[PDB]
């Protein structure tokens, strides 16, 4: 018996995981009121992986919501599926992060983790045998990085045998959204190193790339953007909710795709995707799904695989289909793109075939790849960090909020020591 | 030869330390030192592992082996203060906790300062014992707390010869396992004797009854 | 009187068994519920409680639920006594250790408990038909634990087994090689005959002889099951030349180690095709030695068939088999060995193959060629070279070491596995001297 | 928060103590069964020695 | 409160090593419970062979 | 099997009856307190007049 | 066939018992007019535990309400359940006590005590067999402490084989309502010690703590506070009135929870407490009932139970639940905090379920606890008394009303004389 507790940090993680809750509420038949209106018996069959029981059949999600600014809480309340969660899960504070990692970690946020952890703890003790936590956050800016890393570290000290799937919005190369992106990103991924097991990076530039070129949307808004990342957030945990052959769990994927305990940064993609007008012409089969998948335009992060080498890759398929098609396509992809795969790991693809398709589609499959293309993202934001840091700029409001030059140099040194193995394994 | 890389062994050792397999964590950190001699963070983690398992002399030696290169290294100072504290030198734990607090105002350094302050105040205070010039069952019952039944269950395991002859692991015969356990009990009871002495234990009842 | 405790350990088994048991039931009448709308063709694998409830004899175990849950809430909901389907909590997450060291002990006591009960209430425990997946977690982890803790009790009693050897070019678990090597390090000194099968082979066979243009697991399992049915006919239905479990072993495992035979069904002909073929004793026996009907991706046309055990099921005149055998012992290619002149082990059990409402057509004939080829070494070397590139830069090892196992094990395993190579090699050399 | 964390560590110690006592019970059962095994073994060794 | 917290923390610290020695002793005992009765039965087999 | 099914159906029926009981009391308590609030409010209104 | 006679002393006692009569009149089906409009036979089966009789279904409570000023009687009469009491049971006096313990114990209260005893004898003699007397008062202030403890002494002398429950509200740590609450509490407990068998201390600050962030109320009234007290007060006397397995009455609770004759001051708690916004989200079962029971929140006296090791715990459950789950959760909490219970009393848990829940819920549980945490409250009242008394302040209105220094010195001596064993038994 399996369960995952969902934790959301910052306005970014709050909105993204909120959209996740509408996505899996629609998948599991839960209305906004919290009761059940569905069709299949196989839909209550593992409802209490994300939805704790309550009296009268009013299923309640096992999520906690955290932010220093008590307005994203009201936005989540005023959203469509807002009145679904517990009201004591909405831990807030009367303060302002100001997009400071120091003010998310060494001030008021550190006084508020004392309460958010207790709420997490009640949700975790009201369980049978826990598997994972699922934190939604953004590495750029505060709160999601600031509180994010302290919640990361304290929950790992509490429960040391649980997978913590943390899904992080990384800063983009062309554009940027909170001036202190390099400091927060490097100084947060430093804590993401020795703590988590599955960190999935999602980049807004590749997000608009797949929204524009693939979906052919006219005016794509954050609702649709968080819908895409919430679909790839619901795609991974489907074999632990619905039956089917070749089931795959969080440790299944982590032990499969973490060759060394620090190279646990992955690249997601949900890929039965097509445009409202293309469907009529698009053909939907396993080979077409594989070809539309493994292409470097369905990647959720702005890191091209052509500048590196995959180590391991998983595809968690969903839907009724054959599997000689998927076996032949996986081996055909390995044989066709052979220079881009590592040689020290042979036969490095995963098929994980859930039977139940998503609603409105016939087949889907979530791509999760562990490339050496994360080297470009890491090296880019390391260069930006050094460019700010050599002049000691935008820094006095971390030194005055309680920090020193040495911890920043440790973070940059450890992240350069993240950048070394990803090129030693690309050079064998 | 040495087969994988230093940060991989470090993350392995941290994961085994979190899971509680302290011997395997210590072995992984020793392999990490064989990769790179003298990494202060790796000595600190290896000292923490021996501190947890109960080999205090090498936990100390790893603490100075972390601290000789940079005497301002906060994690190593904290580790050395912790290990000196649990060895019994509350005075040296107190001075190293003060050094760490002065170098960086951290909660753990502060906490260790009140630890050693309470430990010294309990034994000395101000009136204390009157001293003399000069030169078991109940005692260990109140030193060990509610662990006394575990204690005497361990010696009930000592007093059986088929329990002496064992074949656990390659050579880790269960007699030695029982020795490691009961030796941890003896060191912890001696530490409780230094933490709150027996004369402080009746000083509790003497600040009581007459009140 | 003559029973055989069945045991399915892991997704592989549970799934192939849903088929195995489906087939065993339709081989008698037991309607998916227990009742047998009207003889001794039941005690071999099914018990009987005064109630018409013909109860099965499995332990369908799996560290994780899901896989088993389906069986519990499926058309065969009843049959399996509601305590012969031992589930668990979490999954072995593809980690030999996880299921042979950590989250495996918690369930090991119960798994053997029901095997004990099963044993006690069985006149003659001829043997245990175990079913695992060499490449994977539970199928390797729990299997080691189980298979091993079965010799500590029912030792003399034989223990046959079916397993899906990590395929050559396909494979799905990136940590598959590791699991396999450690598991052939344990079984070797425990099992009695591991009829290792392979996915790639069956997959292809389904496309060239059954006209299935997209085979899935069900289909594959279906064949695997009919092979087990064949090995279990003498111990049930009657015939002319029967063969107990002890016989398939004292006539197919030359030395106390080379006990990993390969098998293949013969009349594997799609229904809408047989209408053109005479599927007779010859045809089937010949097609049984074909280089492209073997159920493991190996080239028998590159080894030396040490010893075979052709088990003909169905209506087979016992004078046409001798004919086929002869017309095969002259054919050069099929090269035998300089230490076994006698050919194979003829065996007939009148009882036409059953037709589980599916694909494989019916034929008044059939034969399952269980053979001990010296070529299997080729598939062993493959996974050994695979373990090699992996146990080189300590790849996916931190996961298996922080689960309870010691790096020493993966190493010790490699040694044993390499000795297995030496053996097959020596057994293949000649002895003109 | 200090009082909450203190109650934590107290309750963790209490669950630890009671499950330790359960371990002592299981160990005592195994010890008594294997002591009976020792008695039968010592007897049988005595007759094999004399014979 | 801080002193009581750290006091109880190191008490709980000792208690898991007590758990870690009890589990390994239980592992040894449950390993011997399997090779108990078979070696016993071989011993009476030795007895009856010695009688004959 | 038939008798066990009838027994569990009867237990579900009595559970539904108890639910209806507690809801109708919640209604009656609400009605009594709102009459009390009404008399207090009308007293206050005529006194301010 | 069993009865319990009810006494209300003071303004607080009158209000709190009026709400008690409202709640148990709702439980027993008596309308405002007094007639029985019932719907269960178990309801009328043992209605003669709190209600004497009349003609025409006019079941009249066996409560006799006293106060020293004739306005609270008018308020209780003007209340919603005002036309239910027998009108000459309103024992009033045309004066005012003035929050003076001497003016209730040795002055104008004493010339009304004779009439109160007359009417109490009138109510008690119309019975077949009695358990005793439950009396509600404020520990500080006059009337309920002035006339209160004298009334305790007179009925305890004239009926010497009866359990005497006393529901007392105690002065709070943060605030106070009369200056001489340290005098009144000390002088009242000095008589409460060697008279009563079961004194239940309920603190208003703990009531506010419960009502603010467990009930999530914003404008709490004294009606809600006495509603909580009436909930625990109806919960304690549940097996004398309603059936069930493992019944427990007043004497059974007294012998199971009073180990030593002076150690009879308790700490009550009632906790199916759900807020209005989160009642739909609750998961009502006996594990969460036990968790919210034993969490150091729902005890209505402001004593931290973690600062004193428990002596004895009882829980009287109301409703239909499995005593397997009840009994294993009470083992689980006894082993969850084991250093918070005395080790010289093994298995110090009393459980008692009854079939009928308080009508309007499904499951309920009243917790009563003998703890050593009452040492903080008694020590605090002792400190306030010593600070007041060392300077001889607010004392001349006791000396001129008929006292001496000796009475106050013996009152503080008895305060400390019960403060010594409640610390002595916390350390074996
Ligand atoms: N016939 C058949 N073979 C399967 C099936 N599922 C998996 N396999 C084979 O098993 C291999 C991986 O699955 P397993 O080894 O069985 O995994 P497992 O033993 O259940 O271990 P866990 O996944 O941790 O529970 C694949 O390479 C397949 O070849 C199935 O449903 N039917
Ligand atoms: N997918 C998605 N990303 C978002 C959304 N809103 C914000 N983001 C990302 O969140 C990042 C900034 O978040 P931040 O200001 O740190 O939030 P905070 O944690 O509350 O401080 C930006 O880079 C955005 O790309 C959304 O609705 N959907
Ligand atoms: N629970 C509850 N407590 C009350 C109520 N009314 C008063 N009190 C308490 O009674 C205490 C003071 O009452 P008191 O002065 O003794 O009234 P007096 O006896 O008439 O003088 C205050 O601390 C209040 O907390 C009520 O309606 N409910």
């Amino acid at each position: 018996m399996r369960e995952i507790v969902h934790l959301q940090a910052g306005q970014c993680g709050n909105q993204i995981g909120a959209k996740f809750w509408e996505v899996i509420s629609d998948e599991h038949g839960i209305d906004p009121t919290g009761t059940y209106h569905g069709d299949s018996d196989l839909q209550l069959e593992r409802i209490n992986v994300y939805y704790n029981e309550a009296t009268g059949g009013k299923y309640v999600p096992r999520a906690v919501l955290v932010d220093l600014e008590p307005g994203t809480m009201d936005s989540v309340r005023s959203g469509p599926f807002g009145q679904i969660f517990r009201p004591d899960n909405f831990v807030f504070g009367q303060s302002g992060a100001g997009n400071n990692w120091a003010k998310g970690h060494y001030t008021e946020g550190a006084e508020l983790v004392d309460s958010v952890l207790d709420v997490v703890r009640k949700e975790a003790e009201s369980c049978d045998c826990l598997q994972g936590f699922q934190l939604t956050h953004s590495l750029g800016g505060g709160t999601g990085s600031g509180m994010g890393t302290l919640l990361i570290s304290k929950i790992r000290e509490e429960y040391p045998d649980r997978i913590m799937n943390t899904f992080s919005v990384v800063p983009s190369p062309k554009v940027s959204d909170t001036v202190v992106e390099p400091y927060n990103a490097t100084l947060s991924v430093h804590q993401l190193v020795e703590n988590t097991d599955e960190t999935y990076c999602i980049d807004n530039e590749a997000l608009y790339d797949i929204c524009f070129r693939t979906l052919k949307l006219t005016t794509p808004t954050y609702g649709d953007l968080n819908h895409l990342v919430s679909a790839t957030m619901s795609g991974v945990t489907t074999c632990l909710r619905f039956p089917g052959q070749l089931n795959a769990d969080l440790r299944k994927l982590a032990v499969n795709m973490v060759p060394f305990p620090r190279l646990h940064f992955f690249m997601p993609g949900f890929a039965p995707l097509t445009s409202r007008g293309s469907q009529q012409y698009r053909a939907l089969t396993v080979p077409e799904l594989t070809q539309q998948m493994f292409d470097a335009k369905n990647m959720m992060a702005a890191c091209d695989p052509r500048h590196g080498r995959y180590l391991t890759v998983a595809a968690v398929f969903r839907g009724r289909m054959s599997m000689k098609e998927v076996d032949e396509q996986m081996l055909n992809v390995q044989n066709k793109n052979s220079s881009y795969f590592v040689e020290w790991i042979p036969n490095n693809v995963k098929t994980a075939v859930c039977d139940i398709p998503p609603r409105g589609l016939k087949m889907s499959a979530t791509f999760i790849g562990n490339s050496t293309a994360i080297q470009e993202l890491f090296k880019r934001i390391s260069e930006q960090f050094t460019a700010m840091f050599r002049r000691k700029a935008f820094l006095h409001w971390y030194t005055g909020e309680g920090m020193d030059e040495m911890e920043f140099t440790e973070a940059e040194s450890n992240m350069n020591d993240l950048g070394n193995p990803v090129v030693t394994r690309g050079a064998c | 030869g040495l087969r994988s890389t230093f940060p991989s062994y470090m993350a392995e050792g941290e994961r085994l330390y979190l899971c509680g397999e302290f011997a395997k964590a210590a072995h992984s950190f020793s392999n990490a030192l064989h990769l790179q001699n003298g990494d202060k963070n790796c000595l600190v983690a290896r000292s923490k592992c021996f501190l947890k398992m109960g080999e205090l002399e090498k936990s100390l030696a790893d603490a100075e082996a972390s601290l000789q290169g940079d005497p301002t290294f906060c994690k190593g100072i904290l580790q050395k203060a912790e290990t000196l504290y649990t060895m019994g030198d509350f005075e040296f734990a107190l001075v190293f906790y003060h050094r760490g607090y002065k170098l960086r105002p951290d909660r753990e350094f502060k906490v260790g300062i009140q630890k050693a302050q309470e430990a010294i105040n309990n034994s000395v205070g101000s009136p204390a014992s009157i001293k003399l010039e000069n030169r078991s069952e109940k005692i260990v019952r109140q030193l060990l707390g509610e662990l006394y039944v575990d204690k005497e269950y361990l010696e009930k395991l000592l007093l059986d010869e088929d329990l002496i002859r064992g074949t656990i692991k390659h050579g880790l015969t269960v007699e030695d396992l029982i020795m490691t356990g009961i030796n941890y009990l003896d060191t912890r009871s001696n530490f409780w004797r230094q933490q709150k002495p027996i004369y402080a234990r009746e000083r509790d009842r003497k600040l009581m009854q007459e009140k | 009187q003559r029973e055989c405790i069945s045991v399915h350990v892991g997704q592989a088994g549970v799934q192939i068994g849903n088929a195995c048991w489906e087939l065993y039931c339709l081989e008698h009448g037991i309607q998916p519920d227990g009742q047998m709308p009207s003889d001794d063709s039941f005690n071999t694998f099914f018990s009987e409680t005064g109630a018409g409830k013909h109860v099965p004899r499995a332990v369908f175990v799996d560290l994780e639920p899901t896989v088993i849950d389906e069986v519990r809430t499926g058309t065969y909901r009843q049959l399996f006594h509601p305590e012969q389907l031992i589930t668990g909590k979490e999954d072995a997450a593809n980690n030999y250790a996880r299921g042979h060291y950590t989250i495996g002990k918690e369930l090991i006591d119960l798994v053997l408990d029901r095997i004990r009960k099963l044993a006690d209430q069985c006149t003659g425990l001829q043997g245990f038909l175990i079913f695992h997946s060499f490449g994977g977690g539970t199928g390797s982890g729990f299997t080691s634990l189980l298979m091993e803790r079965l010799s500590v009790d029912y030792g003399k009693k034989s223990k046959l087994e079916f397993s899906i050897y990590p395929a050559p070019q396909v494979s799905t678990a990136v940590v598959e090689p590791y699991n396999s090597i450690l598991t052939t390090h344990t079984t070797l000194e425990h099992s009695d005959c591991a009829f290792m099968v392979d996915n790639e082979a069956i997959y292809d066979i389904c496309r060239r002889n059954l006209d299935i243009e997209r085979p899935t697991y069900t289909n594959l399992n279906r064949l695997i099951s009919q092979i087990v049915s064949s090995i279990t006919a003498s111990l049930r239905f009657d015939g002319a030349l029967n063969v107990d479990l002890t016989e398939f072993q004292t006539n197919l495992v030359p030395y106390p180690r080379i006990h990993f035979p390969l098998a293949t069904y013969a009349p594997v002909i799609s229904a809408e095709k047989a209408y053109h073929e005479q599927l007779s004793v010859a045809e089937i026996t010949n097609a049984c030695f074909e280089p492209a009907n073997q159920m493991v991706k190996c080239d028998p046309r590159h080894g030396k068939y040490m010893a075979c055990c052709l088990l003909y099921r169905g209506d087979v005149v016992p004078k046409d088999v001798n004919a086929a055998i002869a017309a095969i012992k002259t054919k050069r290619s099929i090269q035998f060995v300089d230490w076994c002149p006698t050919g194979f082990k003829v065996g007939i059990n009148y009882q036409p193959p059953t037709v589980v409402p599916g694909d494989l057509a019916k034929v008044q004939r059939a034969v399952c060629m269980l053979s001990n080829t010296t070529a299997i070494a080729e598939a062993w070397a493959r996974l050994d070279h695979k373990f090699d590139l992996m146990y080189a830069k300590r790849a996916f090892v931190h996961w298996y070491v922080g689960e309870g196992m010691e790096e020493g094990e993966f190493s010790e395993a490699r040694e044993d596995m390499a000795a297995l190579e030496k053996d097959y090699e020596e057994v293949g050399m000649d002895s003109v001297e | 928060i200090l009082e909450d964390q203190l109650d934590r560590v107290t309750c963790r110690f209490d669950i630890q103590l009671v499950r330790n006592a359960t371990l002592r019970e299981e160990l005592d059962l195994l010890r008594i069964e294997r002591n009976r095994y020792l008695n039968v073994d010592h007897k049988l060794q005595k007759e094999i020695q004399h014979l | 409160l801080e002193n009581r917290l750290e006091k109880a923390l190191m008490k709980a610290e000792e208690a898991e090593h007590i758990t870690n020695v009890y589990l390994q002793l239980k592992a040894y005992l449950q390993e011997e419970s399997l090779h108990l009765e078979n070696r016993l039965d071989f011993m009476e087999a030795e007895v009856v062979r010695t009688k004959h | 099997k038939k008798q066990q099914a009838v027994w569990r159906k009867k237990k579900r029926e009595e559970m539904e009856e108890e639910n209806r009981r507690i809801i109708e009391f919640a209604k009656m308590q609400q009605q009594r307190e709102e009459d009390w609030m009404a008399k207090v409010q009308e007293t206050e209104e005529k006194r301010l007049q």
